[PDB]
């Protein structure tokens, strides 16, 4: 297993590992935090669809 | 008039009530007691705007 971890490095040269791992192209642009936003603001579509539950009781709801 | 205005009036009365429950049998409209007892919502359709209990 710590072969493993070393399987994509022994396919490849010292320049093409640095080029490929180290030197990625700067591309500041992407929104990185729509990983969050899409979790946690689940939770509020989440709460639109929940808060239309066909349970008659009003406690069981609660 | 006013003797035949009363009349008139009291087979409106009974006639409005008839309305809301309307005539089944000989009683007439409105005229069933067991319409005032106890009665519940159905369970298609709860009170929609406050707690029940
Ligand atoms: C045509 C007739 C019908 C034929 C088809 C019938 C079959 C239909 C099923 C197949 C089609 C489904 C379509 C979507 C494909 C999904 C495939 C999939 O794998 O999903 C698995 C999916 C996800 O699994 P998961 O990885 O465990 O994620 C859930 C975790 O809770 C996550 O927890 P977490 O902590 O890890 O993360 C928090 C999470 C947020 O998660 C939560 O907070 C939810 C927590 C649940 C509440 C907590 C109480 C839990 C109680 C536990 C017991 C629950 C049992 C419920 C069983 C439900 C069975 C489905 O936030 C996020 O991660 C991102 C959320 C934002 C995602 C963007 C929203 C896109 C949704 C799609 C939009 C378009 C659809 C139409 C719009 C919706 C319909 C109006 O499983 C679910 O279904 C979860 C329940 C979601 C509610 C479903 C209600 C929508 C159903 C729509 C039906 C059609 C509309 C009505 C049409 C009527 C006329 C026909
Ligand atoms: C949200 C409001 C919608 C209506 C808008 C009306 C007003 C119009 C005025 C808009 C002016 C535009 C100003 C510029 C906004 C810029 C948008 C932005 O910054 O985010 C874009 C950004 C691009 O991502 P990157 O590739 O990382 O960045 C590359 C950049 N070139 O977009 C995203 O990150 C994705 C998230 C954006 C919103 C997604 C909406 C999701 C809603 C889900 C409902 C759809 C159903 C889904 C069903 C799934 C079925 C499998």
């Amino acid at each position: 297993d710590f072969a493993e971890l070393l399987r994509p490095l022994r396919s490849l040269s010292f320049n093409q590992v640095v080029d490929r791992y180290v030197l990625i192209p700067p591309n500041h642009t992407f929104y990185r935090n729509w990983t969050y936003e899409k979790f946690l603001g689940g939770f509020g579509l989440s709460y639109l669809i929940l808060r239309e539950l066909p349970l008659r009781n009003f406690y069981a709801r609660v | 008039i006013e003797r035949m205005t009363e009349i008139a009036l009291h087979v409106f009365r009974k006639a409005r009530a008839g309305k809301v429950r309307p005539a089944q049998d000989v009683r007439g409209p409105d005229g069933n007691v067991n319409d005032f007892l106890e009665q519940r919502r159905p369970f298609e359709h709860p009170n929609p705007t406050g707690v029940t209990h």
